[PDB]
């Protein structure tokens, strides 16, 4: 059953993520297998070598077996080769990028929330084109000698900025909307510290680095497609501060025909909430909810 | 025969020490591929006219220090102590050299906060000085127990570890100097 | 809901505590069993003797039988 | 009497300054009499083992 | 010692290799080229054991074999004098409170605190120098 | 000669070796009933100056004269005390070294016996010795 | 043939007897029982930092507990428990037998030895001291990443406490390593040779080694972190690409450092499982060659903890980590072996190590999942990390840790803990740690992260939450036992008058008295191999073991 093997990993909305979820399973009963083999040997050992009550003599004093000790080294040895092979060959798969995605999505991520940003959408059947590149506001960061390479550390020219752009709020979930069965790209950029892109139906995470071109950091990563709609939570991953906890997002997946009328009415000067609303979608975030602002119960 | 515990034990130590500056080597070079061109940036300028004497200074105190320890190991008390002073002397002036570079480079406009490459230079460099100075008190902590007994095998092993930490020294500075002052 | 929660918390700990304790500590110690004047003593001889203060003619003594 | 200053300098609260010298102000003397009773007396120890046994 | 000396020359070599490939492998294949404060701390990996390990070789080329290091050796080749070992001192806690006080200061900065600490630290050390070695007082 | 797994070192000491889950001393009264009777031969021969001795075993024939030479075996036995009873042949001895001559000790030596009497009628035997320890430490002056 | 005894040996010493030995002591023997008693003091100190974590994780809403506190408390425990408690007691066990084990009468530098025990403690309390603070103590967690332990983001003087502490004990930590490598070297007894040590010095010396490549790059890369908070620096400033400088030097210690940590206890159970099984130790010399792989291969493996990144070179790293998984499964084998065909009796040190092996192993295998970085992209940074690293952690630290204090309690005091008190407590630790560690592979699983203060009732993490906070609390519980057993056994204890309770032990310190003597050693037996206790206790096996040593 793959239900209780993947030890409650999520199916996956992604050709990536099942790939993964394959790995998973075949390297957890893998693993199952090896430790019921020396649990086995382990228990085997507690209940009949125990010290019989009528054994005088010492038992039999060897710690030497040397065809043994070979046997037992080569095998552990091809079982992690094995399993290095199918962990190349998934990787590879799952950090691909199509040098002509369809959909680019800007993350921004900050303490203690997240901004979406549309940078570019262009449909492979050409029934949608979209250029979000917003050069006015991005060269507005320059800052110049500097510390570092002739700049400031509030340089800030690294982050990208978008004309759509969904920005999170302490009493409002931030929701990306993305087209089903379409390719997405994610660009991961952070404001002060590091944060933590994950989505539990992904099945990947990748950590939201400030300045990740300086840091050497592939802050870019792609998916397939999304094989189905519906509402998916996106959680913060890395430490980054007192509300670590409380920026959690969600991922809204619409059919293409429903992606293309949303993006409609956000040019149009729509929100978020009642772009939504004009696709027949719920305005606010259904699988998870603003956390309360009460620092607790006793406040 | 037998091994010189305590010479063991200095030899230990020391080459953890170099994991330390390890750490500092790592930060410099970190910051040298982010420059993306100018290492050291303006308006850097470093001086190959200063650095190099007190270069040789250093350098030319390992050769004393290893002449007190060819004394120490004859038994003459007073010939380590005659080396061991003139090395403390050109060892001092290592100290002063590096602090009167440092006094240009501030007014220059190289400093700690003001640009990346200084606090990776200052920092290097700067601990490294910590290492001369704390070698200066070791100089003077062990002369001053050559005054209180007579001189043991047991006093001569602290010499010969002493040396052992000042050859590390002066060694760690010539990686230093050649990394900062000639590969930029 | 809250009130089974903060049960189990607070319930189980104590109740194993008790369940496991009442399985080892009611065994019997590795400690010999008390002597008693009936039974004959087939123990060694045993020699006690303090050791104070730090460090043959004999003054006499007295006799008795029980 | 120093405990604003000290509160600034090492970062701690006023509160805890004067609450910490009203309760140590009657634990810390009977700690420290224990301990200087039994350094006291430890000392003497110390002494008769080079007396009995030499340097 | 030979024994002694071939344990920190199997790092060695392990460390020099580790720090070789990895190097060459992140130059052609990382992102960014050779991963320097990673590459930095490997070849001073090698360092470490090289110290140990030359200066092991070098004792050990010295002296003939030891009681300790003879397969066949018996207890009374041993017999003799070991050397000096303290018997007791109160001076290591009184450095490790000293340098605590620098750290505190360091932790606040604090400059007159990080003073102090480093005159107690100097203090606290002579006086674990000096403990064996102070004569009699000449009155 | 050597009990199981115990070997003869260079020096002469034994060193000896019990099997995991068993005891090396095994004495057949309670801990804390051994503690009570330590206290009272400490501080009862610290009270008086006179190493206090407790012996449990047989006594021969003549317990008077067994006792005698099982004092030799006590450290100091010119300034020690022996209390000997014998469960089996329900006799108690009590002797004692020159130097406890004239410290009050004949007057206590009786006193130590009959306290000690008393409470072995009731099948306490480590109270019955405490006892005895208490009365007869009680009656000895120092030194 | 009567000698006089004492009914009962001495409780306690009398007044004074104690107090300013622990303040000029240079002997091994109490440095190593001062660690285990502060050890201690800070392994309850820190559990009750998780307690109310555990607690607060309850029920869905911060009941109690504040974001900040609940920040800082992950920090402080995860600071305390790892360095305050782990690292420390390697060298607590470290004093106690390893001068015995090679027959030395102390260690190499006995003021050092001291020195670090001081140092340590010192540096422990004021890394502690920032609770007292106002603005509170570390709240950015024990790997301190960066930019967040920046002045900016962190401008509280608890942080920086924080990071002077850990220089502080960091530099006791290379002391003690230094004594221990010297020690080795120096001061073993005439006959034993390299390849005739016990298996727990062995793993002490190449411990040591691993703390000189470790602790150093952590006292740099500290140092220069201060920098930046107090002088201003551009050290770790992301634009200057400090981000992944920090995180490398970082992980270049803490893999290094969670082996220093792991290896001392591998000898430890090394040195009870022949004693309880009358077999000598399988694969002798194979363990030493899996302990220097393990050693080595630790330190070319610290970028698995950055997978999702994305800035390292994942085909090396996953591929060395791999690697270290053969010496690993080596070890098991030999300790099955040294178990097979045996005489295993089950006391309390061999029932610890026991359940050291059934706990290691589910944390092993969880560690191989990780290596993989296509498996590691979805359970990074949650809780399947924490349920992967408190079944490797406990199973060496506190497993261990319990079967050394339960094999050398008589050693060192004369007196034997409970037997009856101590299956208690292994008994209630084992069902406690496995209730409140096995759910959360399930929660990490799920999609729910580490470092998390609340959670919302709709993400489905109250069932497996509750249930792990009922198995903390048990071992929470399951300190009691152990603490008065402790307490008790100390001073109305089982006396010990024989040289090996264990009757089978191996190493040298089972040939001298218990306790030991200043210097721990009035007669020495001939060694010609690696139970020289074994074969001078049982001279009528000499011959057999010779001859069956090989199958
Ligand atoms: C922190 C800051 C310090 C503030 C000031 C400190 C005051 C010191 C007081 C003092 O003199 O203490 C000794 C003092 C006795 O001094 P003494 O007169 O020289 O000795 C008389 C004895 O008869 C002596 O008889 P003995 O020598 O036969 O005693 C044997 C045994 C006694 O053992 C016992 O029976 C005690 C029970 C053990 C506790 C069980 C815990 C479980 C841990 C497991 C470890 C496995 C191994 O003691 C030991 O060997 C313990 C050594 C380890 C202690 C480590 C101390 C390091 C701290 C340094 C600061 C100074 O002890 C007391 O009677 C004080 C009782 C109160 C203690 C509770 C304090 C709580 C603090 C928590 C401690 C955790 C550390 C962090
Ligand atoms: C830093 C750690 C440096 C200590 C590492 C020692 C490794 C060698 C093992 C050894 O032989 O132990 C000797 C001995 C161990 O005691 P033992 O058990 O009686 O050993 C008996 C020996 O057989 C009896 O042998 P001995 O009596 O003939 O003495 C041998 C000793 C000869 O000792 C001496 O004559 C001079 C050593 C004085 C220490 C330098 C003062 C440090 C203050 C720095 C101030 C500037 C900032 O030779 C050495 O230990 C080599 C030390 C070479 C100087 C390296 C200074 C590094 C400081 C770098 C600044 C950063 O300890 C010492 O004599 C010196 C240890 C210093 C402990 C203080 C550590 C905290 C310093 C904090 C600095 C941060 C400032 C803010
Ligand atoms: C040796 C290492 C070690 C040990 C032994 C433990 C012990 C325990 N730990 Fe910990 N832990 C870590 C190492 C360890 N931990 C590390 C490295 C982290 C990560 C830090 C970070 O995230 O940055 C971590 C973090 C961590 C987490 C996840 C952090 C998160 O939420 O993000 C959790 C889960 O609750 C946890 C729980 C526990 C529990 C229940 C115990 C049980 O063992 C504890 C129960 C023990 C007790 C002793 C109970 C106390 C009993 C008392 C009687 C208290 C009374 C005391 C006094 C009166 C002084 N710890
Ligand atoms: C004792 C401490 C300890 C030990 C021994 C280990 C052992 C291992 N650890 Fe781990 N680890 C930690 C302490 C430890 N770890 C801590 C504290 C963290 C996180 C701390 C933090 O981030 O705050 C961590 C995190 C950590 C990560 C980072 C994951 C992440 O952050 O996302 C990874 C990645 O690979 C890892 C892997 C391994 C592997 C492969 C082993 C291997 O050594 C284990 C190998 C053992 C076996 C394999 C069992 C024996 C083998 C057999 C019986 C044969 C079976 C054969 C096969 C399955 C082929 N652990
Ligand atoms: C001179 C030393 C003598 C010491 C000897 C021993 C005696 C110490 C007794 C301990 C006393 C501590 C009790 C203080 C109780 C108290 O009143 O303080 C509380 C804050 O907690 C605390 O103090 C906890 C800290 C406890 C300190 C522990 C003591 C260790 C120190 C003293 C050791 C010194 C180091 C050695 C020095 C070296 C020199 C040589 C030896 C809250 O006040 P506040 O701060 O207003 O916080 C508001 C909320 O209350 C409110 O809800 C709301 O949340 C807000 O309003 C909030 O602001
Ligand atoms: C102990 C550390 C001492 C403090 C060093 C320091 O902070 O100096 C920094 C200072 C830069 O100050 P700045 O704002 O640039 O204005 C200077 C105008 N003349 O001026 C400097 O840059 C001087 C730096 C000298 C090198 C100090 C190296 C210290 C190494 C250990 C840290
Ligand atoms: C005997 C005093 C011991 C310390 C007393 C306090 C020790 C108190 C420990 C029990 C109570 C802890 C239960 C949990 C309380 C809590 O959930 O927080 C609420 C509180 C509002 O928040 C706090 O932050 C509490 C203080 C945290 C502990 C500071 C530790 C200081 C480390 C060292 C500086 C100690 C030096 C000892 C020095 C000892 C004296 C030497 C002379
Ligand atoms: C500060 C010295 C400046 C001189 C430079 C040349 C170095 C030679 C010094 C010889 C000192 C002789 C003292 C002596 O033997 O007296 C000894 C006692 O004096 C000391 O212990 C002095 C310790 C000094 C500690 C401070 C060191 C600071 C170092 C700073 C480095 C920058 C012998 O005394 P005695 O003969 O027993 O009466
Ligand atoms: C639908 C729920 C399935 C739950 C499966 C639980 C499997 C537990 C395996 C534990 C293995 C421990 C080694
Ligand atoms: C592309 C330039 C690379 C320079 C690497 C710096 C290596 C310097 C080593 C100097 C060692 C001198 C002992
Ligand atoms: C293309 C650059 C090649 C750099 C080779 C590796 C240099 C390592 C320098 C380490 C210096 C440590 C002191
Ligand atoms: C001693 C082992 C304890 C293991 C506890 C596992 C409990 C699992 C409960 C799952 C409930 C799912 C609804
Ligand atoms: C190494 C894999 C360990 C897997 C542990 C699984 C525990 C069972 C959890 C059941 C939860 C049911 C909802
Ligand atoms: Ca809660
Ligand atoms: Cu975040
Ligand atoms: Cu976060
Ligand atoms: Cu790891
Ligand atoms: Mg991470």
């Amino acid at each position: 059953w793959s239900d209780a093997l993947a030890l409650g990993w999520p199916t996956g909305i992604t050709p990536e993520a099942k790939l993964n979820r394959e790995l998973w399973i075949g390297s957890v009963i893998a693993s199952f297998a090896v430790g019921a083999i020396v649990w086995g040997l382990i228990f085997w050992t507690s209940a009949f070598h125990r010290k019989k009550a009528t054994d005088t003599e010492l038992p039999r004093q060897f710690g030497y077996n040397m065809p043994l000790e070979l046997t037992l080294t080569v095998i552990p040895f091809l079982i992690i080769s094995v399993l290095f092979y199918f962990t190349v060959v998934v990787q590879e798969r799952m950090m691909h990028k199509d040098p002509n995605p369809e959909v680019v999505i800007d993350v921004t991520a900050f303490q203690w929330n997240w901004k979406f940003g549309y940078q570019k959408i262009a449909f492979a059947d050409g029934s949608f084109d979209y250029d979000g590149a917003d050069p006015e506001r991005k060269e507005a960061m320059t800052s110049r000698v500097g510390p570092i390479r002739g700049m400031t550390p509030e340089d800030r020219t690294y982050l990208n900025f978008d004309k759509i752009e969904t920005l999170g709020t302490s009493s409002e979930i931030p929701v990306l909307v993305l087209p089903a069965g379409k390719r997405i790209e994610f660009v991961l950029n952070s404001a002060d510290v590091i944060h933590g892109f994950w989505v539990p139906e992904f099945l990947f995470k990748r950590d939201v680095l400030p300045e990740p071109k300086a840091n050497n950091s592939d802050n870019v990563f792609q998916v397939s497609e999304i094989q189905q709609t519906g509402a998916f939570v996106g959680r913060c991953t890395e430490m980054c501060g007192t509300f670590h906890a409380m920026m959690n997002f969600e991922v809204r997946v619409v059919e293409p025909n429903d992606f293309k009328a949303y993006i409609d009415q956000r040019n149009a000067g729509k929100t978020n909430a009642e772009a939504l609303a004009a696709i027949n979608q719920p305005p606010l975030a259904i699988t998870t909810e603003p956390f309360e602002s009460r620092r607790g119960e006793l406040v | 025969n037998r091994p010189n515990m305590v010479s063991v034990g200095t030899i230990v130590w020391l080459s953890s020490e170099l994991m330390f500056f390890a750490g500092l080597f790592a930060m410099y070079f970190t910051a040298r591929a982010q420059a993306g061109g100018a290492w050291p940036p303006e308006p850097t300028e470093l001086n190959l006219a200063l650095a190099v004497p007190v270069t040789l200074v250093l350098i030319a105190s390992s050769f004393t220090c290893q002449m007190g320890v060819f004394a120490a190991e004859r038994g003459d008390v007073f010939g380590l102590r005659r080396w061991y002073v003139i090395t403390f002397l050109m060892g001092l002036f290592f100290v002063l050299g590096q602090g009167y570079e440092y006094i240009h480079l501030v007014e220059h406009g190289t400093t700690i906060p003001g640009s990346a490459y200084g606090s990776v230079f200052y920092l290097a460099t700067g601990f490294h000085g910590l290492h001369v100075i704390g070698g200066l008190v070791a100089f003077v902590l062990l002369l001053a127990r050559t005054k209180m007994s007579k001189f043991t095998p047991a006093q001569a092993t602290a010499a010969i570890v002493v040396s052992y930490y000042w050859h590390f020294v002066d060694i760690v500075w010539i990686a230093l100097f050649a990394t900062i002052y000639f590969v930029r | 809901s809250t009130a089974l929660t903060h049960g189990l918390i607070g319930g189980v700990p104590l109740v194993l505590f008790a369940v496991l304790a009442l399985i080892f500590l009611t065994r019997k110690g590795p400690h010999p069993d008390t002597y008693k004047m009936s039974d004959p003593w087939t123990h060694a001889p045993i020699l006690w003797a303090a050791e104070e203060p730090r460090e043959v003619v004999i003054g006499g003594g007295a006799s008795g039988k029980w | 009497c120093m405990n604003d200053i000290i509160a600034l300098k090492f970062h701690i609260s006023l509160n805890a300054t004067t609450w910490i010298g009203r309760i140590g102000m009657v634990v810390l003397p009977a700690i420290v009499y224990f301990v200087a009773y039994r350094w006291a007396i430890s000392l003497q120890r110390s002494d008769r083992e080079v007396l009995e046994h030499g340097v | 010692m030979h024994i002694e000396a071939r344990l920190f020359e199997i790092l060695t070599a392990f460390f020099a290799l580790a720090a070789v490939v990895y190097a060459v492998l992140t130059a052609m294949f990382a992102t960014g080229g050779v991963e320097w404060a990673g590459t930095t701390a490997l070849v001073l990996t090698t360092g470490l054991t090289l110290i140990t390990g030359t200066f092991f070789r070098f004792v050990a080329r010295r002296l003939d074999t030891r009681p300790e290091d003879y397969e066949d050796a018996e207890i009374s080749d041993g017999a003799g004098e070991l050397g000096f070992f303290a018997p007791h001192s109160w001076w290591p806690i009184l450095i490790s409170l000293s340098f605590s006080t620098a750290a505190v200061g360091a932790a606040l900065w604090l400059p007159w605190l990080i003073a102090a600490g480093v005159a107690f630290v100097i203090t606290s050390v002579c006086g674990l120098v000096f403990e064996y070695y102070w004569g009699p007082e000449k009155h | 000669d050597l009990p199981y797994g115990s070997a003869l070192t260079s020096s002469g000491r034994i060193s000896a070796v019990t099997e995991p889950g068993e005891l090396s001393v095994h004495y057949p009264f309670p801990t804390m009933d051994l503690v009570v009777l330590d206290d009272a031969l400490k501080y009862g021969s610290r009270a008086a100056k006179a190493r206090f001795a407790v012996y449990i075993g047989p006594l021969g024939a003549d317990t008077a004269a067994t006792a005698r030479e099982i004092l030799a075996n006590v450290p100091t036995p010119e300034n020690a005390v022996l209390l000997a009873v014998s469960p089996d042949q329900r006799a108690i001895e009590v002797v004692y070294g020159a130097d406890v001559k004239g410290r009050g000790i004949e007057s206590a030596a009786p006193l130590g016996v009959s306290a000690a009497a008393a409470s072995f009628k009731e099948g306490n035997l480590i109270d019955g010795l405490i006892s005895a320890v208490r009365v007869m430490s009680a009656g000895v002056s120092p030194a | 043939e009567l000698e006089a005894r004492r009914p009962f040996p001495e409780r306690m010493g009398p007044k004074g007897n104690l107090i300013y030995k622990l303040i000029t002591t240079t002997d091994h023997k109490l440095i190593g029982i001062m660690y285990c008693v502060v050890c201690f003091a800070f392994f309850l100190v820190g559990g009750l930092m998780a307690l109310f974590m555990r607690t607060e994780l309850a029920m869905p809403g911060l009941q109690f507990l504040s974001n900040e506190q609940f920040n800082q408390l992950f920090t402080m425990h995860g600071t305390v428990m790892l360095l305050f408690y782990a690292t420390p007691i390697v060298f607590g066990f470290a004093n106690l037998v390893l001068p015995l084990q090679i027959g030395a009468p102390d260690v190499a530098f006995p003021r050092l030895n001291a020195l670090s025990f001081w140092l340590f403690l010192f540096g422990a309390l004021i890394a502690i001291a920032g609770f007292i603070t106002p603005g509170g103590a570390a709240d950015f967690g024990w790997t301190a990443y960066s930019p967040l332990t920046d002045a900016i983001h962190s401008p509280g003087a608890g942080g920086d406490l924080w990071i002077m502490g850990l220089a502080v004990g960091g530099l006791g930590t290379i002391l003690g390593g230094v004594n221990m490598i010297t020690t080795v070297v120096c001061m073993r007894a005439p006959g034993m040779t390299m390849f005739r040590m016990p298996i727990f010095t062995w793993n002490i010396l190449v411990t040591s080694i691993l703390v000189l490549i470790a602790f150093p790059i952590l006292t740099a890369a500290l140092f220069g972190l201060a920098a930046d908070r107090h002088l201003g620096a551009h050290i770790y400033d992301p634009a200057n690409g400090g981000v992944l400088l920090w995180q490398h030097l970082f992980w270049f210690f803490g893999h290094p450092e969670v082996y220093i940590i792991a290896l001392p206890f591998f000898g430890i159970v090394s040195e009870i499982f022949p004693v309880f099984s009358r077999k000598p130790i399988f694969g002798y010399t194979t363990l030493i060659y899996a302990t220097l792989a393990i050693a080595a291969l630790s330190v070319a493996v610290w970028a698995h903890h950055m997978y999702a990144t994305g800035a390292v070179l994942l085909p090396f790293f996953s591929f060395m980590t791999f690697l270290i998984a053969v010496p690993t499964g080596i070890k098991f084998f030999n300790w099955i072996g040294t178990m097979w065909k045996g005489q295993l009796t089950f006391e309390t040190p061999m029932l610890f190590s026991v359940g050291f092996l059934i706990t290691f192993l589910l944390g092993g295998l969880s560690g191989v999942l990780l290596a993989s970085p296509p498996l590691d992209f979805h359970v990074t940074d949650s809780y399947f990390v924490i349920a992967h690293f408190h079944y490797v952690l406990f199973g060496t630290i506190v497993f261990a840790t319990y079967a050394g204090i339960y094999f050398w309690f008589p050693k060192m005091t004369g007196r034997l803990l409970d037997e009856r008190l101590g299956k208690l407590h292994f008994w209630l630790t084992f069902i406690g740690f496995h209730t409140t560690f096995l759910v959360q592979h399930w929660l990490g699983d799920e999609g729910m992260p580490r470092r998390y203060a609340d959670y919302l009732p709709t993400d489905g993490f109250t069932t497996l939450n509750v249930i792990s906070t009922v198995g903390a609390f048990i071992l929470g519980v399951s300190m009691l036992p152990f603490v008065w057993n402790v307490f008790k056994s100390w001073r109305y204890g089982e006396p010990v008058t024989v040289d090996d309770p264990w009757g089978y032990g191996n190493s040298l310190e089972w040939a001298t008295s218990c306790p030991p003597p200043r210097h721990n050693f009035t007669e020495l037996p001939r060694i010609r191999s690696e139970r020289p206790a074994f074969e001078l206790h049982y001279p009528h096996m000499v011959e057999r073991m010779r001859a069956e040593a090989h199958v």
